[PDB]
Formats: C-alpha cells, sequence, structure tokens
RNA sequence: GGUGGGCACUCUAAGGAGACUGCCGGUGACAAACCGGAGGAAGGUGGGGAUGACGUCAAGUCAUCAUGGCCCUUACGGCCAGGGCUACACACGUGCUACAAUGGUCGGUACAAAGGGUUGCCAAGCCGCGAGGUGGAGCUAAUCCCAUAAAACCGAUCGUAGUCCGGAUCGCAGUCUGCAACUCGACUGCGUGAAGUCGGAAUCGCUAGUAAUCGUGAAUCAGAAUGUCACGGUGAAUACGUU
C-alpha cells in the first residue's frame, strides 16, 4: 500500500505498480520482485504484509523518490553555477543536447507567445 | 466528365456462414487491410448476438440492415442559380452499402469494451429499431418530407 | 562520448603547455585553440585562454568541471536576445 | 531545354552499340572507364584536324584495343605507317596497358553526324552565314542517300544580341521510332561573341 | 582434368551467347561433351541520378547495368580438348574464368 | 498415377501432385490446420475441390514458396486447378466459370520517382 | 571545378598513401586489448604527429574530370552530370536506362 | 537434398508461340466503330514504365561544366588553426511519432521480394542486461555473410485511465566511428515522463493489388535518415452522374 512514503495503486499488478515509486521504472520493478520473489502479476491488494516489507526493502536500497529529485537538482546546479555550455543552456531553458531550436523547440519555452 | 464504366468488383462469400452479405460488412468495418483481425470481431460478434437470444447470428444481421437502410435521400443540386436538396431514392446497390456504413461508424463512437461486443451490441440494438444508427435513418428521412417542394429529378 | 578503452583525449601541444605550466607555476594565461581536449585532473588552479572562433576566453580550472572540454567553457555565438 | 533525351542513348541497347566495350568488375571498373574518356577527349585534341567521328575501345583481357574512325585516314597515318606508330606510343604510356590502334575510313562524311556537326562549326568560325551553313549540309547528306537530317543551331548568331534556335530538317527524323536507326552529334562552335551550339540528327533508315 | 568449369560474364546478353555457344562447338567434334549451359540470376545495378544541374528534383534517369553469368560445365574433358581451349582469343567484352583444371 | 499443376498468385509458385487418396493434404511437410492458422484460406485451398465433388478423392502434395499468407493461398489455389484439368477434360468449363482456371496477374507496382508511392503524391500547398 | 580544391584533394591522396601503413598498424596496438596501458599511449600519441592530412575521413571523393564534390558515385568515380552525359553517348559500358 | 541419383517440377536466362476485335450475335451509311458472348492465362492500346509535337514563361542554372564582355593581380588568388553554415523572441512548407483496446506488453509460432559484400561482407563459439568487444569460418559469391522480416495467427495480462497509450524532455553511466562526438553524430542501459484523449476556417492524396497499413534493401557514407530511390507482405470504399 504504502511504499517509500507513496501509496502505489492497489488494484494494480507488483510490477506496475511499483513504477508509480519515483526512480523506479519498468526494469527496476522487474529487478525489484525477483529479487524479492513477489511475482509481477498479483494485485496488491492479496500480498501479506512481510512480503510488502520485503517489497519495501528492495526499493529503500534503491535512490528513490525525494532522494532522487534532490540528487537531480544538484546535477542541474552544479552545471548552472559551472558557466559552460550545458549548465547556460539549463539557465535559459533550451535544447541542452544540441537540438535544433529552431522550429519547433517547445518541449522546453512552454508556449508560443503572439507578438512576433 | 467522364465516360468510364467505373469497376465491377465481386466479393466471395464469409467462410463461416456462407453470406455474401457478411463478406461486405467484414468489407465495411475493415482498418488498414487487416483481414484477419476483423473478421475475428464479427465472429465474435456474432457469438454475442447468438449467445443472447436470437436462433441465428447471420438473420439477425438481415433483419439489422434494413432497419437502418434508408429508403430515400437529398443530394445538393443546382438548376436555377441556387442549391436544391432534391429527395432521391436509394438504390438497392447503395442502401445495403450505407447501412453497413452506418452501423460500424456509430458502433465506433460507443461506449463499451471493445467493438468486438460493440457491433454485437448495435446489432441487436438496431435490429429492434431503437439504436442511433436507426436515430441516424430516421433524421435522414426526417431530411426528407419536407424538402418534398423539389421533386424535379 | 568518448570509449573508456581508447583513453581520454588531449592535444599534446597542450600536454606540453600543462605540464610546463605545473612545474613553473606561472599563473599565467593558457593561449589555445585545442577547445576539443579532455580536463585533465591536474591543471586546477591554472587558467586556460580557450578559442571561441575569434578570441581566447580565459577559463580557471576546478575539481568539479575536470572532465569536461575545453570549448564547454568558451562560448562561440553571441545571441543578446532578440 | 529538357524535352528530349538524347536519340543515341535511347537506342543504346536496341539498334546503337557502346563506344567501349568492355569489362571490369569493381575498381578496375573505375580506372578503365576514366582511362576511356581521358584518351577520348585526348584523341579528339590531337586530331581535330583529322574528321574523327567515333572512338571504340575495344579491351580483351589485360589489353585493350582503339579504334578510331576516320573520313581522311592519310593524316593520322603518316609515311608508311610511321605517324600512327608515334600515336599509339602516347596511349600505351597514357593508358599503362598496351594499345593497338586500329583505322576506318569513312566513306560518307556527309553521311556522319560528328563531322556534319564539325563542318557546321568550323564554317560558323569563319563567320560564314549560319543560314548557308546548313543549308549546304543538309542537301550534301540528301543527295548521298540519307532518308532525313535535322540541324539545329543556337546562340549569337551573325553576332546578334539576342540568341535565337533555328533548325533545318529534311526528309524523315522520327526520333522516337527505336526500331528506326538515328545519328545524333553535338558541337559547341567557340566564336568570338560567345559559344554556338549545333545539334544534328541523321536518320539513316529503319531496322527491321 | 576433372569436369572442368567455365565462368562467363558479360554485359550484353547476346555477346555472351555467342560466347557459350563456340565453347560449346570447340568441346565437340574434339571428343568431349557439355553438361550444357546453366542460367544464372541476372545481376543489375541501380542507380537514380537527378538530370538538372540546378534544383528540379523530380527529373531523374534511372540506369541500369546487366550482369548475365553462365556456368557451362565440361564434363569429361578430353587431352586434346583441353588444350584447344584455353588458347582462344575472342570476349573483347567478356571475361573467361578458368576453373577446375 | 499423380497428376501435377503449378499455381502463382503474386510471387509464389506452388508445385501440387494428385495421386490417388483418400482426403489428406501435405504442403510444405506440414498439413491445412498447421500450416494455415487462418480459415478463410483453408477453403480457399478447398473451395477448388468443393465445386467439383472430388473432397475425398487424392491424397495431394503440394509444395509452395514465395510470396505472403495470401500470396501462398492463391498460389496454392491456382495449383490444385490445373490438377483437375490435368486429372480430366469436363472441369475445365466449370472451373473457368468460377474464375479458377485464370492466373491473377495482379502484381506489386513500382514506386515511382518523385512520388512517396505508387500515385499518391506528396502534399502540396498552394 | 575550382582547381584548387582538386590540388587540395590531391595533396590530401598523396599524404593518406604515405601514412597509410604506419598509421593502421598504430591504430591496431590502440584496438588490441592486448597491448594495455604505457604502451597504447606511445601508439595514440604516434598518430597526432602526423600531418593531419593522413586519416582517409578527410578524402570527399571529387569528380575525375571536373571535381564536384556532391553528385559522386564510387562505382564510377563521376560527378552525376558528367555520369549522364558520358551515359548518354555510350561511353560508359553497359549502361542502359531502366524501365519495369 | 543431406548422399548417391534424376533432368520430372520450381527456379534461373536465351529464343519463340500467344491477343490480332481473330470468330459469332446485335447495332451502326452496307463504313469506321460500338455493345456482349465463345474460347483463352491474359479482350478490346491485358497492367506498369521509358518515350514529352511546334512552341510559352527574356522560367532556372555563369556555383557541374564550357563560354563573350567586365572586374582583382602583395589579392576578389593560395595555405593553415578555431568558429559558423546546426544560433532562435516567431511564422510558413514538407514528413515521422502519438492520442489507443480494429491496441500496448509477455511467450510461442509461420509466410516474401529486392539489393550489397576482397581497402569488404564479420559466420560458429565466447564475454557483456544492452549498444558492442574478442574470435576468425566461408565467400570475387543462386555456394558464405549481411539476414531475425514485420504486420498476421495462437494463448496470458492490461479494462478505457493521460493509463502496462505516448516516449518528447532532462540526469547518470556507457558502446562505435573518427587524429578529434563541447559547439556539433548515431546507438545503448538505468532513471524521469511533457504536450497530446482525433484536431477551427481552410486544404490535400487516392478508382485496384489502388488507397491504408507493415517491414526490407540500396545510393551518398569513416561515423551520421523521420529525406531520396527501390522491393515485397496484408489488403479496401466509392464512381448515381456532368449541372
Amino acid at each position: 500500500a504504502r511504499i517509500a512514503g507513496v501509496n502505489i495503486p492497489d488494484n494494480k499488478h507488483t510490477v506496475i505498480s511499483l513504477t508509480y515509486i519515483y526512480g523506479v521504472g519498468r526494469t527496476t520493478a522487474q529487478s525489484i520482485c525477483a529479487a524479492t520473489g513477489v511475482n509481477p502479476a498479483a494485485k496488491i491488494k492479496d500480498l501479506s504484509d512481510e512480503q510488502i516489507d520485503q517489497l519495501r526493502n528492495e526499493v529503500a536500497k534503491i535512490t528513490t523518490e525525494g532522494d532522487l529529485r534532490r540528487e537531480i537538482n544538484m546535477n542541474i546546479k552544479r552545471l548552472m553555477d559551472l558557466g559552460c555550455y550545458r549548465g547556460l543552456r539549463h539557465r535559459r531553458g533550451l535544447p541542452v543536447r544540441g537540438q535544433r531550436t529552431k522550429t519547433n523547440a517547445r518541449t522546453r519555452k512552454g508556449p508560443r507567445k503572439p507578438i512576433r | 466528365p467522364r465516360r468510364r464504366v467505373a469497376a465491377k468488383r465481386e466479393v466471395l462469400a464469409d467462410p463461416k456462414y456462407g453470406s455474401q452479405i457478411l463478406a461486405k460488412f467484414m468489407n465495411h468495418v475493415m482498418e488498414s487491410g487487416k483481414k484477419a483481425v476483423a473478421e475475428r470481431i464479427v465472429y465474435g460478434a456474432l457469438d454475442k448476438v447468438k449467445e443472447r437470444g436470437k436462433a441465428d447470428p447471420l438473420e439477425t444481421f438481415e433483419k439489422a440492415l434494413d432497419a437502418i437502410a434508408p429508403l430515400v435521400e437529398v443530394k445538393s443540386r443546382r438548376v436555377g442559380g441556387a442549391t436544391y436538396q432534391v429527395p432521391v431514392e436509394v438504390r438497392p446497390s447503395r442502401r445495403n452499402a450505407l447501412a453497413m456504413r452506418w452501423l460500424v461508424d456509430f458502433a465506433r463512437k460507443r461506449g463499451e469494451k471493445s467493438m468486438a461486443l460493440r457491433l454485437a451490441g448495435e446489432l441487436l440494438d438496431a435490429a429492434e429499431g431503437k439504436g442511433a444508427a436507426v436515430k441516424k435513418r430516421e433524421d435522414v428521412h426526417r431530411m426528407a418530407e419536407a424538402n418534398k417542394a423539389f421533386s424535379h429529378y | 562520448p568518448r570509449s573508456l578503452k581508447k583513453g581520454p583525449f588531449i592535444d599534446l601541444h597542450l600536454l606540453k603547455k600543462v605540464e610546463v605550466a605545473v612545474e613553473k607555476n606561472d599563473r599565467k594565461p593558457i593561449k589555445t585553440w585545442s577547445r576539443r581536449s579532455m580536463i585533465l585532473p591536474h591543471m586546477v588552479g591554472l587558467t586556460i585562454a580557450v578559442h571561441n572562433g575569434r578570441q581566447h576566453v580565459p577559463v580557471l580550472v576546478n575539481e568539479d568541471m575536470v572532465g569536461h572540454k575545453l570549448g564547454e567553457f568558451a562560448a562561440t555565438r553571441t545571441y543578446r536576445g532578440h | 531545354m529538357g524535352q528530349k533525351v538524347h536519340p543515341n542513348g535511347i537506342r543504346l541497347g536496341i539498334v546503337k552499340e557502346h563506344t567501349s566495350v568492355w569489362y571490369a568488375d569493381r575498381k578496375n571498373y573505375a580506372d578503365y572507364l576514366f582511362a576511356d574518356l581521358k584518351v577520348r577527349e585526348y584523341l579528339q585534341d590531337k586530331l581535330k584536324s583529322a574528321s574523327v567521328s567515333r572512338i571504340d575501345i575495344h579491351r580483351p583481357a589485360q589489353t585493350a584495343r582503339i579504334t578510331i574512325h576516320t573520313a581522311r585516314p592519310g593524316i593520322v597515318i603518316g609515311k608508311k605507317g610511321e605517324d600512327v606508330e608515334k600515336l599509339r606510343q602516347d596511349l600505351t604510356k597514357q593508358m599503362g596497358v598496351p594499345v593497338h590502334i586500329n583505322i576506318e575510313e569513312i566513306r560518307k562524311p556527309e553521311l556522319d553526324a560528328m563531322l556534319v556537326a564539325q563542318s557546321v562549326a568550323q564554317q560558323l568560325e569563319r563567320r560564314v552565314m549560319f543560314r548557308r551553313a546548313m543549308k549546304r549540309a543538309v542537301q550534301n547528306a540528301m543527295r548521298i542517300g540519307a532518308k532525313g537530317i535535322k540541324i539545329q543551331v543556337s546562340g549569337r548568331l551573325g553576332g546578334a544580341e539576342i540568341a535565337r534556335t533555328e533548325w533545318y530538317r529534311e526528309g524523315r527524323v522520327p526520333l522516337h521510332t527505336l526500331r528506326a536507326d538515328i545519328d545524333y552529334a553535338t558541337y559547341e562552335a567557340h566564336t568570338t561573341y560567345g559559344v554556338i551550339g549545333v545539334k544534328v540528327w541523321i536518320f539513316k533508315g529503319e531496322v527491321i | 582434368n576433372q569436369q572442368i568449369r567455365i565462368r562467363l560474364k558479360a554485359f550484353d546478353h547476346r555477346l555472351i551467347d555467342q560466347s557459350t555457344q563456340e565453347i560449346v562447338e570447340t568441346a565437340k567434334r574434339t571428343g568431349a561433351q557439355v553438361r550444357g549451359p546453366i542460367p544464372l540470376p541476372t545481376r543489375k545495378e541501380r542507380f537514380t541520378v537527378l538530370i538538372s544541374p540546378h534544383v528540379n528534383k523530380d527529373a531523374r534517369d534511372q540506369y541500369e547495368i546487366r550482369t548475365h553469368k553462365r556456368v557451362l560445365d565440361i564434363v569429361q574433358p578430353t587431352d586434346k580438348t583441353v588444350d584447344a581451349l584455353m588458347k582462344l582469343d575472342l570476349a573483347a567484352g567478356v571475361e573467361v574464368q578458368i576453373s577446375l583444371g | 498415377t499423380q497428376n501435377y499443376g503449378t499455381g502463382r498468385r503474386k510471387t509464389a509458385t506452388a508445385r501440387v501432385f494428385l495421386r490417388p487418396g483418400t482426403g489428406k493434404i501435405s504442403i510444405n511437410n506440414r498439413g491445412l490446420d498447421q500450416f494455415f492458422g487462418r480459415e478463410t484460406a483453408r477453403m480457399v485451398v478447398r473451395q477448388p475441390l468443393e465445386l467439383t465433388e472430388t473432397v475425398e478423392k487424392f491424397d495431394i502434395f503440394v509444395t509452395v514458396v514465395g510470396g505472403g499468407v495470401s500470396g501462398q493461398a492463391g498460389a496454392i489455389r491456382h495449383g490444385i486447378t490445373r490438377a483437375l484439368i490435368e486429372y480430366d477434360e469436363t472441369l475445365r468449363s466449370s472451373l473457368r466459370k468460377a474464375g479458377y482456371v485464370t492466373r491473377d496477374a495482379r502484381e506489386v507496382e513500382r514506386k515511382k520517382v518523385g512520388l512517396r508511392k505508387a500515385r499518391k503524391r506528396p502534399q502540396y500547398s498552394k | 571545378a575550382k582547381e584548387s580544391m582538386k590540388n587540395r584533394e590531391l595533396k590530401r591522396q598523396l599524404t593518406v598513401a604515405k601514412y597509410a601503413k604506419k598509421r593502421a598498424e598504430l591504430k591496431a596496438i590502440i584496438a588490441n586489448p592486448n597491448s594495455s596501458a604505457e604502451e597504447r599511449w606511445n601508439a595514440q600519441v604516434a598518430l597526432q604527429k602526423q600531418p593531419r592530412d593522413a586519416s582517409a575521413s578527410r578524402l570527399r571523393n571529387r569528380c575525375r574530370l571536373t571535381g564536384r564534390p556532391h553528385g559522386f558515385y564510387r562505382k564510377f568515380g563521376l560527378s552525376r552530370n558528367k555520369l549522364r552525359e558520358a551515359a548518354m553517348r555510350g561511353d560508359v559500358p553497359g549502361l542502359v536506362k531502366a524501365s519495369w
């Protein structure tokens, strides 16, 4: 029900519910469920408490949720104070990995402004 | 303008019911040329129709299409410098085809789980004459019988 | 990026300049056109003037920015805004 | 202007044969072809005085045979076959592979597109009226036995400022029937006011 | 020697066809019989080239070269037949490959 | 004894042998039900032996190569049709009226230069 | 045309062949896992005093007469425009345009 | 088919035959021809392609090339290093991927054509989750490699949710090429998970193996396709009719 401080879905498979945790993907959930023994294809309601605790242990050894968001922000911060090219794109919100930035480039900038 | 006779395509009968009328229904529900996928829908749909009442899923198809196929329809027509929607009778070759049109189109927009039971859902829902495809038939019939003033071709 | 088995790549004329500088402690700017050289762990404290197409931008070496390229700290295009 | 494909190319497998007839696989293929076009450029470079029309290059196994068609073999060949030995020396070092030179006599220079284009272009270099050069050329082919000839010339004709395209055609010039044998050639005349292009079609008959 | 194999390649099928028959003719009448000319699949390399010097991408010419191949296996090659064939002086546009003796 | 026929639909060719037998089929050493997972083609092979009453008359050996799902189905379908015309002569009229002796000449067209595919030309603006 | 690029390309062409067998075997040491450090370092150093024209990546494969660097084909070694005029005249063997 | 063996079949590649309104009926000036049928694989130029009449736009190309005139001659010529051609408050054009269950995921299980390969194709085996590394067979090739086709089918799961749809974006760590992946390559794995739930006026493509959809190969190329060219798989609707 509650893993790493986040309530995962109760009416979904363990391998799919575990993906809700910030830091756990499809492979990590598969990796977690294989290391613990909990079967991927059982809903969360019909797993015993001791198996919830066992699943809770596997996630805790993995960087997840706040500390992963904590970890990410220095990595962005460590760049923008560095003054290099990748940091400068991070402080303006443009293509970081050399995208076209000419026509679309609108994952970053948000929306188009009227006044041209 | 054209002089062509177009082309006369023939449809082979279905392998599970021996009725070419289902062949063009299969021909209508097609998407991206996936013949095998779509025929799984109709037979599963026909099993659902057969399992829920009736005696033969093929005869209620016959019952369904007449309740969908209109007997009249207008077309845009310009004679006196203006558009007159002259109601015209629908030929037998077109009424059944457009009957197969409106069954899938309105069942595709239904809220049921899958098309397998969604065309099937409309099939009995249209056979009794209270479905949206039945509803679409009468408003077309409502489009005519009011523009009856224009009867010149 | 560059393969680990090939090792990281720095121009030897720069490598000569860095090796001379550390044993000299001149602390003077190093004027170079090699923006493509990887950043060694061992010129921390030296300043390097990296060419950006027209001028040599002086860059001060730290430890967090070890491992980058010398060109990442020398902008080559000027926007200034619309 | 782009309406018509090259008349000889459209029939390169029907009634016309390739000038270079040989085989090579990948890289000798690249080198051999470069050798042919250069010496073909060279062959016309030395004997522009001679009436050279077709240069066939046959390459058997590790040997190259050059076939040169001329309307005046007395110039390419020298005193008792002396000059021709001189030419065979600088191809056999330009090509590499040894070269054997075969010279044939073009019986009707007026029935060959190259020399007719050669004659008209060379005459136009002497500021003779473009009109008279073409009329003379077409009747020469017609009287000798050609069944059709069209000659087209373009580009600052007569020293005019605005270029134009004037063409004279006699007899039948199908240019669409693949089976019909068509002789086609182009020459660019370099006058004092620019470049004057000459196009000649010569129809010799149906190939049944 | 033992089942002499030759490999024939030509850009023109007419050139390769006449080349096979003359090899057959030089094979018979010398006390040896031929297996027959095996038609090998034709390989053509394709090249799409644009014909305009500037722009006009839609104006192109499609080109082809035809590679024809034959096997024409030789069975029981007599001694007076083996030395009557490599000294052939023909096939300007065709290449003759000698294999298996 | 055996009766042979060759059928082609799009790019596949079928070699059928109508030796006398009870009713069995053999396509590439596998049966009709196992080789061909779709029952529609299962008629396609067998419609020719249903129109003419020969459903249980031979153990037909078939081999096919090339083509696709329906492409093989038509190629083998054209396979037997010639075989009964080889097996006897009175079924030619019955098979021709059904359009079975005719070889389907429809094939995939050559892609065009300046064209995305067969006849669809790229979207253009005024 | 622009013969100066033709001169540059031939100058590159002479340089790659001159250092071909040195550059190749030096790269072999780098790529060989058996050649460990302190000798692969000698190898990767050995490339960089080469005139930098010995890299085969610096060739543009221009046309053989006109030197055009865009419409090139390795099979004929020629520019696209020089391809069509040579193919049109029957100069190149066996090339007859396609229809199918 | 792997071993003898066979020259039957597919297939391969060369010649031919075959379709020509040839015949029949009707109509039509008795003429052209049209409407159908028989036969036939193909019926009315069977399908596709190449083929573009005299001419028009002083259309484009002096940057493929050539070329008259003009222009520069320590530079408007040449060499080199770095940068830019890839920037980006926006707009327009052309495509790809999506909004999902006619589907995603997992497992099993089939059916093609075409092309490339000796400065090359990188098999078997082994190592690594993976991109890849080692290894070196065989192959100048219908012989060996690229090379596993995918949609489709059969079972399980998901159950209509911005979701087991979507994978743009960012972070970390890598592989390969290349002297050198900062500007400015591709690919991989682990994380994250945007807009997007079918799209206004308006507008475009398509009449049969076509549209629609799914993969495959090649050119350019050290490396770099959603573009170009080419191939096959599954496979339609509609044409009353010319205002």
